[PDB]
């Protein structure tokens, strides 16, 4: 072990994520306030278009197969995935606003 | 309100400046010149007035530095808002992740779009008192307020919805307010004190609120339930024809029924002498639907290659794109005509000039292109507060003629230093001696 | 009232006993090409073969997209339809033969039946695993469903005393809203109260909705329609169309012959249509000979205005239409004439009236001789100009002047042609 | 008539305070924390 | 301490009333180029009219390069310059049209000026101050808070609406150590003072220290972007677990064709910003370098573009003859410009050196990189520097330097140049060599 | 500070540990803990007869 694990890695060689802290900082106290509405992120911008999407979406499709839209991401009753790693994608997941 | 504008080379021009009687005058509104054209097209902006006509192509032709795109701009610019005009160049819709005729199909959509209105409710006045009941480590909350306005007050109670929207909108006894109840939303509409005198009138008002809505997007919104992100990042396309001709039919019965009208509108395509044969065979189709807009294209080419092919054709274009199209023709200047529309560019440019000067100007322009002179007055005003005169003479217009090269001055001057020029074979003299 | 260059012909306008009459229809002339249309209309009709090919070739201004337009109108609205240009099938996510087969399935239609069953009612209570209990007008029952409907009922932000509509088939969630019985429990409320349905919860209906084997293809490869966040988080992460595996048409197509051999659905051949097929590449032609000589494939019908011209894709066999011999042979060649001077005329005359304008005779002789001179669609296009032309004027009728000064106004190809050969630069 | 910076009235409900600031309690926890509030000393 | 072909440039040397002497700001000859360049310089600096362009020419090694970068230079670092290529227009994620357009706006920027009023301090006391209830009640209502105030160089103490109530209710600092309040918007912001740093042998938060200078402080803030990086900033995601955001921050986010429906919603909000006296629209300045490599596509694309309201004046350098412009063949053009472009712009021409010029050059490029070179070993310098070329004299001065530090001689002597010539060869002698030879050589 | 966690002395009640030493094979200090240290040392308790390095430079803990 200590010639396989002791240390194999911490060596740096590639990186060390007190570099990347080091590099990925930043030097700015605060900026961008009208964020506001110059920016206007996408989250806003949605909500902000309810009436119209409430008075437009109107297609639906014409066939669809249940049991792939849950086989897509590759959860079923006989699937290849882990036991609790599954119920853990959609306890993260459901949180999702 | 208006945009930010800066001037720019068509921004002297606002509207066609015809007559009722689609008479041409020779100056009207940022405008001269080409009598029987600006007839032709008032006639073109009648046809789209009308909106019972469709998939109509016409075709402007002429000199370089005519008026097409001035003509293009000035109709557009006649035709005002609320009516979907797209102009696009021919090298746009060569995209390496969109189909040709996909692209098309997309500019035709956003072509034309649709009017709804619909009827809204609000209540506005002066509010006077807000209570809110809210429990901590509870489970419920209220909330009661005062609203009154000049003639009547009454009293509510509120909910949830309304509490919260009250509280993430601060509201005070001095600010006031615009709330709807289906939208629930709640917006500020100016303090009254803590600035303006009460709100006169009933609480309550029904009107109606209008939206426009190009085809295109209403053709996006409903391919993919995060299609609606593509009217933003635009990371779409190859719509499926299957939701096309459904959107078709609901444009259709909302027609029939008569909620919803249809604003048809106008495509100008300028340069389209640069294009490939499928294009053109795609277009040829796309005028035979009851959707197709007015479209209008330009061109400043003669016989060339149409592009995809080897053989040459009048203005670019295949014969069969002629065949059903009209043409539209464009015929140069003369002295007078560049006069006035210097002295239009002056004006609009606040740039003051002497008479010499802009006979001066004249000549050159009548011996070189009309863009030289445009930009020579520019540089000419720009000289002027070097001397601190507040006017612009013939010396000064000299000086920038011999500062800035002409194009023929360039190319005569390129005839006897071709030795110390690279090449076409890369060959060059870099060396003196 | 939009019209444009069409909706004038409501269809071949053919005699039950297969005779083309001279005027009906809105269709003039060309009495063998709308004889050959009906009885290609009557073969298509007939939905016993497959994998027929059929051209029509003439000149341009011969009406080939209007006789197209006019059989597929004849044909109803019951048969698939889908008109293509030749260009559209060039794509950038898939190769081209991929589109030419997504529209190859698209052109047949399948006509199905199944019953919808449904559960509305008020909101009574949410006891987690999920069980529910729904209340109707008069009826009221408990009913124990999946947890990803509960879910999505949470985040449909539903409430207590609220009233509801599943579609128990796909378990789709709607809230009506909450019912009238509880509505004024708030002064300005924001929640519309909605009254409670009649009926007992539990429903039954039928449907008779149609759909095309290619429908039937995307969504058995592609689901995009779930409700719940593992379905369109999942489906959101390849919006790219990507190819379909013969397989899975091999797939669908059994089920399909298994639905109809039970006896719950038919099928339904179409009509595939390609304008301006002269442009389409070597490829995709060689590719239709073993795409035709199949036993689904439903009739196709071409068009092409050209001569002894070398096909797209090669550089050396010169072919009659821009189309090689080896597909030529398993295809079906119809004429169309061009037009003359009293066709002509009618034309004009009945393209006028179907825009509502009023012409005077020696106006319409004046138009006949023009667009003899130039062509027919120069003169239909120029004719509106003329109508508003005169309506500055006043006037409801059309006069020759009128028309002179619309013709001085607007200009044709050989005019444009002749003063580009005699100009400064390249006007 | 305006004046003041919009007095807004901060009341308390209903007359049962086992801890007798209604609101300086809150405030006091947040800064100092209950859990640490042991080793105060 | 480096430089490359440039930086010795400082400006255009311009005096006032649009003069140029014959040596400064590293600058000599060639004077009416520069009184064009900086009329140009005075234009831009109108921030009047935009959309104008103007292409310059001559022949290899003429200073074009060096003419836009003393323009640029002379701008000063305000208003944003773009230097560009035409090769860096092509792309294999988007269409060349579309790099185009982006760069467009990226050389426009906009400058946003604001101040903001700013209370902080040390607080020696927070307690709400209690008052009766004006409504029938019971209980504790605040009608003020008072909150104390410590600074280096002003001290104070002050109250506030009780409305703070809810802003007091989550800092977690101290018992009124260093506090950051607003006067028109209120809130708080975490700001523990320095004087209880050694109380505890431990600690994971880095004191801060009272604030210094008065106890209110009324601050301005400037910021400098382009609408390019508006644009992109609103049509790009942000947020974090939410599923759009966590689906970009796996998604590779290559740029594509951003929408002109944007472009229209970012024009408005700042013609309204500006409208509002808070937000000034600076005009920028573009480069394309080496406009030769350029197509007809992008040709055509420019000159729809600089017809649009918010086309930023642009440069173009080329240094081509009678050559056909890339994409076809039939077209003939000087410079390989299609003449409908060159119609929409202006040509500024740039002439030759001479000896004497070569030889002022060789001296300015030996005294900015400090190093001395005897007067007959410059003159010879300049002999084969019109002999063959200006770059290679330039290129030929750190070998010899080298050579002259081998030998330990801070000057350069003749025949240490004698010595770099024979070791380095021109073109000329090169391709004497390669014509002579037969071994694939 | 490398490796020198030694022994934890949990307690009163609530924000307990507040004081544990530090040890190496050739130094010893005491050294007190806040209710932020101790949640850090919350998150991977030890049982602290190992020797664990912790950034003094108010940063983290390391297992060692
Ligand atoms: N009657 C006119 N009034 C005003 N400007 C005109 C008129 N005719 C031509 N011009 C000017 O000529 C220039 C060239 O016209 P444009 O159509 O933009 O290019 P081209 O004619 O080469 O297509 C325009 O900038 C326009 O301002
Ligand atoms: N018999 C007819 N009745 C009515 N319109 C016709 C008739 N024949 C031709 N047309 C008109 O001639 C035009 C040419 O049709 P189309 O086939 O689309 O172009 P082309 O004949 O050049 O291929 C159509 O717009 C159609 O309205
Ligand atoms: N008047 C001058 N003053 C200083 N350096 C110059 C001058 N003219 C040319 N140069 C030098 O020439 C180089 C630029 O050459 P340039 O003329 O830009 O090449 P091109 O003609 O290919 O654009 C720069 O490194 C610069 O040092
Ligand atoms: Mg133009
Ligand atoms: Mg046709
Ligand atoms: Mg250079």
């Amino acid at each position: 072990v200590n010639k396989l694990r002791c240390d194999r890695r911490p060596i740096f060689g590639k990186n060390l994520i007190d570099l990347l802290t080091k590099d990925r900082r930043v030097k700015y106290d605060k900026s961008s306030i009208i964020d506001n509405e110059l920016i206007k992120p996408l989250q806003t911008r949605v909500l902000d278009n309810r009436k119209i999407i409430d008075t437009f979406a109107v297609l639906t499709p014409s066939a669809v197969s249940l049991d792939m839209r849950k086989l897509a991401l590759g959860l079923n009753d006989d699937s290849s995935v882990g036991e609790n790693t599954r119920l853990k994608v959609m306890q993260n997941c459901f949180e999702v606003s | 309100l208006k945009s930010l504008s800066l001037i720019a080379a068509h921004s002297h021009i606002t509207g066609l400046g015809l007559d009722e009687n689609l008479q041409p005058r020779p100056t009207s509104e940022g405008m001269v010149g080409q009598l029987q054209a600006r007839r032709a097209a008032g006639v073109i902006l009648k046809m789209v007035q009308n909106g019972t006509i469709a998939g109509r192509a016409v075709l402007v032709a002429g000199p370089p530095s005519t008026g097409k795109t001035a003509l293009a701009m000035g109709v557009s610019q006649s035709l005002g808002k609320d009516v979907p005009f797209t102009a696009i160049a021919g090298s746009e819709i060569f995209s390496l992740e969109l189909s040709k005729t996909e692209a098309l199909t997309q500019a035709f959509r956003k072509s034309i779009g649709i009017k709804i209105k619909e009827e809204t409710e609000l209540i506005e006045g002066e509010v006077v008192e807000i209570q809110i009941d809210r429990s901590i480590t509870g489970g419920h909350k209220q909330g009661k307020l005062t609203i009154k306005t000049t003639d009547m007050e009454t009293i509510y109670e509120l909910g949830n919805k309304m509490i919260d929207g009250l509280t993430k909108e601060k509201v005070l006894a001095g600010d006031v307010i615009s709330i709807d109840k289906a939208s629930g939303k709640i917006t500020k509409l100016g303090r009254s004190f803590a600035f303006v005198q009460c709100p006169e009138g009933e609480l309550q008002k029904r009107k109606t609120v209008v939206h426009t809505v190009s085809l295109h997007e209403i053709d996006v919104i409903n391919s993919r339930t995060q299609g609606f992100l593509a009217l933003f990042t635009g990371d779409t396309g190859e719509i499926r024809s299957e939701v096309r001709d459904q959107i078709n039919t609901k444009v259709a019965e909302w027609k029939e029924e008569g909620k919803a009208e249809i604003v048809p509108g106008v495509l100008f395509i300028d340069e389209v002498h640069m294009l490939d044969i499928e294009c053109f065979s795609f277009i040829n189709r796309a005028l035979e639907d009851e959707f197709a807009p007015i479209v209008m294209m330009a061109t400043n080419r003669g016989v060339s290659k149409t592009r995809g092919t080897n053989y040459k054709s009048p203005h670019g274009l295949p014969l069969d794109l002629l065949d059903r199209s009209i043409i539209i023709t464009t015929k140069s200047y003369n002295e007078q005509e560049i006069k006035t529309i210097l002295s239009i560019r002056a004006q609009e440019e606040e740039v003051e000039l002497s008479s010499d000067a802009l006979d001066l100007l004249t000549k050159t322009g009548v011996e070189t292109s009309l863009r030289y002179s445009s930009n020579l007055i520019s540089v000419a005003q720009q000289i002027a507060m070097k001397r601190k005169n507040n006017t612009v003479e013939v010396e000064d217009v000299k000086r920038a003629y011999l500062l800035f090269l002409d194009s023929a001055r360039s190319v005569k001057y390129v005839q006897e230093n071709e030795s110390q020029y690279i090449d076409d074979q890369g060959n060059v003299q870099i060396s003196i001696a | 009232t939009r019209t444009a260059a069409h909706t004038h012909i409501k269809g071949l306008g053919l005699d039950e006993s297969g005779v083309a009459k001279r005027v009906e229809g809105g269709f003039v002339g060309q009495i063998e090409a709308r004889e050959a249309c009906g009885v290609i209309v009557d073969l298509i009709k007939a939905k016993k073969m497959s994998g027929r090919a059929i051209l029509l070739a003439g000149g341009p201004s011969t009406g080939k997209t209007a006789l197209a337009l006019a059989i597929s109108q004849e044909l109803g609205p019951k048969v698939p339809f889908c008109p293509l240009v030749g260009s559209e099938l060039y794509s950038v996510e898939v190769k081209k033969t991929e589109t030419l087969m997504e529209n190859f399935r698209r052109a047949i239609g399948l006509r199905i039946k199944e019953t919808k069953e449904v559960y509305e009612g008020e909101v009574t209570e949410l006891t987690p695993e999920v069980i529910v209990g729904l209340k109707s007008a008069k009826g009221t029952k408990t009913l124990r469903l999946d947890p990803t409907i509960y879910e999505s009922i949470q985040r449909e932000k539903v409430s207590i005393g609220d009233v509801i509509y599943i579609e128990a088939n796909t378990g789709a969630v709607k809230r009506v809203g909450r019912s009238d019985a509880y509505a004024t429990e708030f002064d300005l409320e924001t929640e519309e109260y909605v009254p409670l349905p009649k009926g007992e919860v539990h429903k039954k209906k039928e449907i008779v909705q149609d759909v095309t084997l290619h429908d039937l293809d995307v969504a058995n490869a592609r689901p995009q329609g779930g409700q719940d966040v593992i379905s369109m988080m999942g489906q959101l992460l390849k919006p790219k169309k990507t190819e379909i595996t013969e397989k899975l048409r091999q797939e669908v197509n059994k089920v399909v012959a298994k639905y109809i051999d039970q006896g719950v659905a038919e099928l339904i051949p179409g009509v595939l249509f390609i304008d301006e097929v002269n442009m389409l590449d070597i490829e995709i032609f060689t590719y239709l000979n073993k795409a035709l000589e199949s036993n689904i494939a439903p009739v196709v019908v071409l068009a092409s205005n050209r001569g002894m011209t070398t096909v797209r894709g090669t550089e050396d066999v010169i072919s009659p239409h821009g189309v090689p011999p080896d597909l030529i042979d398993r295809l079906l060649i119809v004429r169309t004439l061009p037009y003359d001077k009293d066709e002509i005329r009618t034309i004009i005359e009945r393209r006028a009236t179907v825009e509502r304008l009023q012409v005077e005779s020696s106006a319409l002789d004046l138009l006949a001789t023009m667009g003899t001179e130039t062509s027919l669609r120069y003169a239909l296009q120029l004719l509106a100009p003329c109508g508003i032309l005169a309506q500055t004027s006043n006037r409801k009728e059309i006069v020759v002047n009128d028309v002179n000064e619309a013709k001085l106004l607007f200009l044709d190809a050989k005019r444009s042609t002749k003063i580009l050969e005699t100009s400064a630069n390249y006007l | 008539e305006g004046p003041e910076q919009l007095t807004s009235r901060n009341f308390v409900t209903l007359y049962d305070f086992p801890n007798a600031p209604p609101n300086l309690k809150d405030f006091n926890t947040n800064l100092f924390g209950d859990r640490w509030s042991y080793t105060n000393g």
